């Protein structure tokens, strides 16, 4: 749903490259490999832990909270 | 892993490798058996029950 | 006045009376449980059928219908024959009745718990000296009253006597009886709580915001403005549908909804001449009739309210 | 060491299906019976046999 | 009483086993059990 | 004459009722089942 922290394989920390990620897509109009080979990620295990990602949280992130403070 | 058997990284599933959830639902409702028996939510006492 | 026949688990060994027991369902034992003796083992947790033994009794009765192969000469002479029976005669009477009486609830669109307490209602005052001069009708609506009072979703004479073609002096003299017998029958052998009271004008207004398609605020509203209505000695005698139509009326003005007294009149059965002439007993207390929280907000103000 | 083969080695889409041995696994000594043959009840979440 | 969330307009409630299930505001039929406010242990694996 | 009474809406109401709720097509069995939703494909 939301990014995985590490690496399934390697355990590498991956979760603190999603909006680099992103970034690095929209605004400078980088390929997905470019991207991904600039962010570090060598090992296609890391690379398709970032590659084949879901955000499903921006979904759920829709619907109006069930308990407002 | 042999006769279609698999083996499995346990340091893949410790970093949440096909981890998922489950959700079940218990249903439950205050009949009313006519006039008189009547049910209701309660915390039960072993006193009275 | 008959055979004890009744088995009491005891520890032999404990003796200590009464004893503390638990029942390990999942392994099947009865133990007792300060020096776990088992007591009783394989203790037992469609072939059957159904019933309510409290608006049927005792009556075991199956019907007969068509197989996989089936001649219409049998199901015919067997159907014939089985109605020819003397004792369940008696009891089919009582069925026909709760056919009826379900018939009513169901053009009525009644929850499931206000038949079955109609039905309880009729089984209960059935078969007695008091009601035998009376006409079936007068029975059934009277039952139907009583169980939408006890289902808290109690109606009125006329919605009833909308269905069951009854006058009111026959309904009337019925609900009486059969409140009596209920309640004979509660001493003897509960019924009633403060919903049982005629009034309970409270319950009569979100059905009749709702035929006026009133959005919820205004109910609230005119609920509120009907409780505090009775205080004043000038409105309170007066019918609860009335007590209700008014104030709902009241209220229809105050939040400025487009909506005339000729339709309100119309909708609810309800004179216009006394929706307007109790309007204005409702007009000197005021600010006794509206909720303090939607005047200090400022939703409603005392001014939209046309003054005579 | 080096396995003296070597390995097909890559990404493939596996999918994790619903029977999970954790809610299959049950086992009875004793337990509650029928009532009419007086034998062990069925299905594993009624602690038969 | 306990407290209790409406479902559509996240109004908190108080209820009796006297009051009726309602929102009280908005009128919705469905209310959600407010969270325990007890603390509750979570391992990290 | 009460019109409401000569037509039953219930009729209608319980018949589409029962089945839909059931797969029993009349007053054909499996017409009706319960949607899978265990994944999106499904
Ligand atoms: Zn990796
Ligand atoms: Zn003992
Ligand atoms: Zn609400």
């Amino acid at each position: 749903m939301i990014v995985p922290v590490r690496c399934f394989s390697c355990g590498k920390v991956v979760g603190d490259k999603w909006e680099s990620y992103l970034n690095l897509l929209q605004e400078d109009e980088l390929d997905e490999g470019t991207a991904l080979s600039r962010l570090g990620l060598k090992r296609y295990c890391c690379r398709r832990m970032i590659l084949t990602h879901v955000d499903l949280i921006e979904k759920f992130l829709r619907y109006n909270p069930l308990e407002k403070r | 892993n042999q006769e279609d058997s698999m083996i499995m990284n346990q340091s893949s599933i410790d970093r949440g490798l096909f981890r998922s959830l489950f959700f079940r639902s218990y249903m439950d409702q205050e009949k009313k058996y006519g006039m008189s028996i009547t049910e209701t939510f309660e915390k039960p006492q072993r006193t009275n029950t | 006045r008959g055979p004890n026949l009744n088995i009491v688990l005891t520890c032999p060994e404990c003796k200590v009376y009464p004893p503390k027991i638990v029942e390990r369902f999942s392994e099947g034992d009865v133990v007792c449980a300060l020096c776990g003796l088992v007591l009783s083992d394989k203790l037992v947790d469609r072939v059957g059928e159904a019933s309510n033994p409290l608006l049927d009794g005792n009556n075991l009765s199956t019907r007969i219908g068509k197989g996989e192969t089936t001649d219409m000469r049998f199901t015919k002479e067997l159907n014939k024959a089985q109605g020819k029976n003397v004792m369940d005669k008696k009891d089919n009477e009582v069925q026909a009745a709760f056919a009826k009486i379900t018939m009513l609830c169901d053009a009525a669109e009644l929850p499931k718990i206000v038949k079955d307490c109609a039905k309880e209602a009729y089984k209960l005052c059935h078969d007695e000296k008091t009601l035998k001069g009376k006409s079936m009708e007068s029975i059934m609506a009277a039952s139907i009253l009583i169980g939408c009072r006890r289902a808290e979703v109690a109606r009125t004479f006329k919605e009833i006597q909308s269905l069951i073609h009854v006058k009111t002096k026959e309904f009337g003299k019925t609900l009486n009886i059969m409140k009596n017998i209920l309640r004979g029958k509660s001493e003897d052998g509960k019924i009633d709580t403060d919903n049982m009271s005629g009034a309970q004008n409270l319950t009569y207004i979100p059905r009749f915001c709702s035929h006026l398609g009133l959005p919820m605020q205004v109910t609230t509203s005119a609920e509120y403005t009907a409780k505090k209505c009775k205080e004043i000695k000038e409105i309170a005698g007066k019918s609860p549908i009335t007590i209700a139509v008014v104030s709902i009326y009241l209220n229809i003005l105050l939040f400025q909804i487009p909506i005339t007294a000729a339709k309100v009149g119309q909708t609810l059965q309800v004179t216009e001449g006394t929706i307007k002439s109790g309007y204005k007993i409702l007009y000197e207390h005021r600010d006794k009739l509206v909720d303090p929280q939607l005047i200090a907000n400022g939703v409603v103000s005392l001014d939209n309210l046309p003054g005579v | 060491k080096k396995l003296m083969a070597q390995i097909f080695f890559g990404p493939t889409y596996y999918q994790r299906l619903r029977h999970m041995v954790d809610d299959k696994i049950h086992a009875r000594a004793r337990g509650p019976m029928q009532v009419l043959t007086r034998q062990p009840v069925e299905g594993r979440s009624r602690d038969g046999g | 009483t306990l407290k209790y969330i409406c479902a559509e307009c996240s109004s908190k409630l108080s209820l009796s086993r006297t009051d009726a299930v309602r929102c009280k505001d908005c009128g919705h039929r469905i209310l959600l059990k407010a969270r325990t406010k007890r603390l509750v242990q979570f391992e990290a694996r | 004459f009460n019109m409401k009474l000569a037509i039953n809406a219930k009729t209608i109401t319980s018949g589409l009722k029962y089945a839909l709720a059931t797969g029993n097509w009349g007053e054909r069995a499996g017409v009706s089942q319960v949607l899978n939703r265990y994944t999106y494909s499904s």
